[PDB]
């Protein structure tokens, strides 16, 4: 078995920026990795294609995955609306970690964030399930459109996404 | 503060 790799092509107000690919740790967090993989191919009939990064805070993270409400209040998993915290084996150790956003214990949906710094205060509260494999420079470029309060100055969208391996 | 929540964003 190999860990899946999925990609996102990011656009900034419709202008293509570039591709970010992620390795998902299906060997450590199989259920959380599967959720993200299936939302990236859109195979259940809904997913990340066309959604936006609604909250970006420079030096901290880029948050997206709300494909229903596009504002932090929506999204759902492939398992129903929310699922449990699978485990907290992996930590928020540096730039590039992919982790689940939530609204408290066992409330995982579709929203996630990509860390641009070590965020150890989130350890044990947010399930880490992947990391940026290629395209960290596109994540850095994305950060420039964020602000201290999270609002973005340009619309950052997942123009396309899918599975590579 | 610096959290990543879904619905009530805290400081």
């Amino acid at each position: 078995m190999v860990n899946p790799t999925v990609f996102f092509d990011i656009a900034v107000d419709g202008e293509p920026l570039g591709r970010v690919s992620f390795e998902l740790f299906a060997d450590k967090v199989p259920k959380t990795a599967e959720n993200f993989r299936a939302l990236s191919t859109g195979e259940k009939g809904f997913g990340y294609k066309g959604s936006c990064f609604h909250r970006i805070i420079p030096g901290f993270m880029c948050q997206g995955g709300d494909f229903t409400r596009h504002n932090g209040t929506g999204g759902k998993s492939i398992y129903g609306e929310k699922f449990e915290d699978e485990n907290f084996i992996l930590k928020h150790t540096g730039p590039g970690i992919l982790s689940m956003a939530n609204a408290g214990p066992n409330t995982n949906g579709s929203q996630f964030f990509i860390c641009t710094a070590k965020t150890e205060w989130l350890d044990g509260k947010h399930v880490v399930f992947g990391k940026v494999k290629e395209g960290m420079n596109i994540v850095e470029a994305m950060e420039r459109f964020g602000s201290r309060n999270g609002k973005t100055s340009k619309k950052i969208t997942i123009a396309d996404c899918g599975q590579l391996e | 503060x610096l959290l990543v929540t879904a619905g009530l964003v805290l400081a």
